[PDB]
RNA sequence: GUGAAAUUCUUGGACCGGCGCAAGACGGACCAGAGCGAAAGCAUUUGCCAAGAAUGUUUUCAUUAAUCAAGAACGAAAGUCGGAGGUUCGAAGACGAUCAGAUACCGUCGUAGUUCCGACCAUAAACGAUGCCGACCGGCGAUGCGGCGGCGUUAUUCCCAUGACCCGCCGGGCAGCUUCCGGGAAACCAAAGUCUUUGGGUUCCGGGGGGAGUAUGGUUGCAAAGCUGAAACUUAAAGGAAUUGACGG
């Protein structure tokens, strides 16, 4: 990928885990 | 010119110099001895001055202070001191 | 590697150059980097400047010139071609190609 | 020492009323109940008495101001724009 | 022109305008024959001034910071 | 006019008709598009000024004035730029003697002034001392206020 | 360089090698001495006092005619000024600028310059509570320093 | 350039020249006739400034409008409080032309 | 309007031409390998307010300095909050085209935004991918500012001053050309030189490629996120500069 895109992937990512650990 | 003789340069070149990148350093200013028009006394003037110089026996200006010399008023006359 | 040592531009003791737009396609272009055009044409074509001056009502009469500046991309600066590429060491040089008068 | 970490002044309305609107009301109240310069006798002691109506302790002057201000910004160009059409009227 | 010959209007002053504002400067492909056709139909020609707008400065071109990519 | 220039244009709006003769009145003027495009090169810096001035008549104006600097027959520099303070200067001349040929005479005696643009032509004269100036015009003049259209002023200003 | 500034001047005074006075100076050690008290009465700074010195009476040097600088003559007699000449210029200066700025809140480059002022200020003190010029608790404050300069 | 002239020569009328901070004394000083320039704050009171400016004709002595108010004017003096009024007995530094 | 179209607007006068009005943006050409600013950045006129480099100085103080963990100020754009304003452009969205498909490139419309005021955020290929201070080491022609000296031309005036040119010198800048100074893997660099002939002072910082700027902890933020920041495991290369060939809608 783009590094650009991977690292909007990654903050994506980030976001949906800290949500699942916020619910907890 | 790997010979240039840095011990004597002519005062050509020691005139060209920058004040402080002479051999020895010498300022470009001096003083000057000024003669009011109608006046019979004379005011030592620095070359560079920065205030206007005026004579205590008449209410007239002798120079006015510039970015590099005090320009002379119009029928005063000067002389160096001592070179 | 470094292609160009004013890194195609003329941006030297600067920090920001204000954009323009490129009248082909409507880029950003930084202004010292678009490539520009001052084109004076007569307004009239050279075969028609006998046609308008037979119609005209006055004798001595000075066409009219046509006075634009045209900015461009590089992109379409070399589609265009009013820009082509250059050899590693012509294109080193500045001088603008000769207007051949004769 | 130091008493509250950000809510300051409205440490008194507690954990009601949700945390934006306090920070909004938090300026507002600061401003409200401070004590301006009075520009008449020179002293600070120019404070609201109700909303828009603004005291001086020392000199007993009452000048019409803003709601939580002593002037508002609004007011202050309006005077600088009313001195320049008068101005501009007047030659 | 034969529209103009016919209602009684003999010379014309020539206005050349392209798109202008934010758009372009030049003058379209049509200016050319327009004003040559004019000339060749016997109408007398007078000035000629281009009236393209210019703006001072206009309001942002369309087309985004990236252009009209083709 | 028999033999002026031809890039200088007038608006002249008409106020009044009367049988079959419209009657115009100076409304404006500006030079040319293809003179202004010419007169503007570039290694060279061009000073604009405006001033709103009233006439005698009561006729308000905006006039627009542009000038440019002259490089020397002898120089060898690329560039002709004027400072700032220069600048200023000379759009303060241009601008106090672009009032004083308003202020004092009517309408009728601006516009046959400005027909050969003598405005233009002293200022470029007075000029000289802080930069020179070449292609000094009044560019443009347009009419921002009008008093009350006196039929008879009308009538003066076209027979006698 | 500048302390403060990218720039890299060389504009300086060359004083000359001769440090003997002129044969054509009249002046006196106490001519010359009387002329900067009744300066100083005036009110000048010791740089204005060798600027008018130099400029109109044609003296090249007070140390040089004298045997002592300007400010060494002025504590002796006991007119010195209580700040240093330049500690007093500073603090003028960022009175000023405070009080442009706070008219001006947007004016983020007067509070840079204000910032490299006041940093100024702070060094230059810490250099005269050293060398025991000013009191050793001598604080500059921002609020009082405004009654101590003009 | 005459705000930062007042406020230097004002500076050197303290430490250097008898003065007198105050509506009663500077009052005092006039009927005294002694007082030679009084600074009036424009913060000050319309009806004080009025009869000051009275009582400085009477006693033919100059009247100077400061550009500040009170609080500006004593921090001119260099003085931590307000200063409405003031009055010079004599400047020792040509704020006062002989 | 486009490659071609179409969505769309149009006998209700659309487009076009003319005269006005209103609004909000934007300050073309002049505009440059030009200037200023610590950077970000800064371009209509005029006034006010403070600030500043360079220059000139036979002024003053006399080492007051350089770099700097912690800490602090500012910090494009986007984004967030509150209030105004909203012309144009235009994320999202809708539609028309194109296409095998087309959530796109192209076209029409259009929300947030783009504008101003106040408060956050602290990130950019925030670049010279190049720390600051100091010294030395080639040539040349220019340019900007200041100063100095000179044949002359020009502006008025009666002459010098003072401007505009011309010829030089000096200092501080933006740079450029050239060179077997020298360096470098080379591209190239008068600095990226004065380095095995290795030491001027000082700050930050890298240790094969991935995992990974990830997990976790802490801390900052309204949020988006920012700062600090692993390990398991995996891999024999990944990369840089140049050469030849092949290929290029
Ligand atoms: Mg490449
Ligand atoms: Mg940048
Ligand atoms: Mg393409
Ligand atoms: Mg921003
Ligand atoms: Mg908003
Ligand atoms: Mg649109
Ligand atoms: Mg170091
Ligand atoms: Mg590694
Ligand atoms: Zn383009
Ligand atoms: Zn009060």
């Amino acid at each position: 990928m783009r590094a650009k895109w991977r690292k909007k992937r990654m903050r994506r990512l980030k976001r949906k885990r800290r949500k699942m650990r916020q619910r907890s | 010119p790997l010979a240039k003789d840095l011990l004597h340069p002519s005062p050509e070149e020691e005139k060209r110099k920058h004040k402080k990148k002479r051999l020895v350093q010498s300022p470009n200013s001096y003083f000057m001895d000024v003669k009011c028009p109608g006046c019979y006394k004379i005011t030592t003037v620095f070359s560079h001055a920065q205030t206007v110089v005026l004579c205590v026996g008449c209410s007239t200006v002798l120079c006015q202070p510039t970015g590099g010399k005090a320009r002379l008023t119009e029928g005063c006359s000067f002389r160096r001191k001592q070179h | 590697t470094k292609k160009r040592r004013n890194n195609g531009r003329a941006k030297k003791g600067r920090g920001h150059v204000q954009p323009i737009r490129c009248t082909n396609c409507a880029r950003c272009v930084p202004k010292d980097k678009a490539i520009k055009k001052f084109v004076i044409r007569n307004i009239v074509e050279a075969a028609a400047v006998r046609d308008i001056s037979e119609a005209s009502v006055f004798d001595a009469y000075v066409l009219p010139k046509l006075y634009v500046k045209l900015h461009y991309c590089v992109s379409c600066a070399i589609h265009s071609k009013v820009v082509r590429n250059r050899s590693r060491e012509a294109r080193k040089d500045r001088t603008p190609p000769p207007r051949f008068r004769p | 020492a130091k008493r509250t970490k950000k809510v300051g002044i409205v440490g008194k309305y507690g954990t009601r009323y949700g945390a934006s609107l306090r920070k909004m009301v938090k300026k507002i109240e600061i401003s409200q109940h401070a004590k301006y310069t009075c520009s008449f006798c020179g002293k600070t002691k120019m404070k609201r008495r109700a909303v828009g109506i603004w005291h001086c302790g020392s000199c007993m002057k009452t000048v019409a101001g803003g709601a939580w201000t002593y002037n508002t910004t609004s007011a202050v160009t309006v005077k600088s724009a009313i001195r320049r059409l008068k101005e501009l009227k007047d030659q | 022109a034969q529209r103009c010959k016919e209602l009684g209007i003999t010379a014309l002053h020539i206005k050349l305008r392209a798109t202008g504002g934010n758009r372009t400067k030049t003058p379209g492909p049509g200016a050319q024959s327009a004003l040559r056709a004019l000339a060749r139909s016997g109408m007398k020609i007078g000035r000629i001034e281009d009236v393209t707008p210019i703006p001072s400065d206009s309001t942002r071109r369309k087309g985004g910071r990236r252009g009209r990519r083709l | 006019q028999n033999d002026e220039v031809a890039f200088r244009k007038f608006k002249l709006i008409t106020e009044d008709v009367q049988g079959k003769n419209c009657l115009t009145n100076f409304h404006g003027m500006d030079l040319t598009r293809d003179k202004m495009c010419s007169m503007v090169k570039k290694w060279q810096t061009m000073i604009e000024a405006h001033v709103d001035v009233k006439t005698t008549d009561g006729y308000l104006l905006r006039l627009f004035c542009v000038g440019f600097t002259k490089k020397r027959n002898n120089q060898i520099r690329k560039t002709s730029y004027a400072q700032h303070q220069q600048v200023r200067q000379i759009r303060k001349k241009m601008m106090e003697i672009m009032t004083r040929e308003v202020q004092t005479n009517d309408l009728k005696e601006v516009v046959n002034k400005l027909i050969p643009d003598s405005i233009g032509k002293d200022i470029e004269k007075a000029c000289q001392s802080i930069y020179p100036l070449h292609d000094v015009f009044v560019r443009k003049v347009k009419m921002l206020k009008k008093p009350k259209f006196e039929l008879g002023k009308l009538m003066e200003l076209h027979g006698e | 360089g500048r302390m403060h500034a990218p720039g890299k001047g060389l504009s300086q005074s060359a004083l000359p090698y001769r440090r003997s006075v002129p044969t054509w100076l009249k002046l006196t050690s106490d001519d010359v001495k009387e002329q900067i008290y009744k300066l100083a009465k005036k009110g000048l700074t010791p740089s204005q006092i060798g600027v008018i010195l130099r400029d109109s009476h044609g003296v090249a040097q007070v140390r040089f005619v004298t045997g002592n600088k300007i400010l060494r003559i002025l504590k002796s007699k006991g007119l010195a000024p209580d700040l240093p000449e330049d500690l007093y210029h500073l603090i003028k200066k960022a009175v000023a600028v405070r009080k442009h700025l706070e008219r001006n809140r947007k004016d983020k480059d007067a509070k840079f310059r204000l910032i490299l002022i006041e940093s100024r200020i702070h060094r230059l003190a810490r250099y005269y509570k050293t060398k025991r010029v000013l009191p050793p608790n001598w604080k500059y404050e921002s609020s009082t320093a405004s009654a101590l300069v003009a | 350039k005459s705000l930062e002239s007042i406020n230097s020569r004002l500076q050197l009328v303290m430490k250097s020249g008898k003065y007198v901070l105050g509506y009663k004394q500077t009052l005092k000083m006039i009927r005294q006739g002694k007082a030679k320039l009084v600074i009036l704050a424009n913060n000050c009171p319309a009806l004080r400034k009025s009869e000051i400016e009275y009582y400085a004709m009477l006693a033919k002595t100059g009247v100077h409008h400061y550009s500040g108010n009170n609080i500006e004017l004593g921090t001119a003096c260099g003085k931590y409080y307000r200063v409405c009024t003031l009055a010079i007995i004599d400047p020792g530094d040509s704020d006062i032309i002989r």
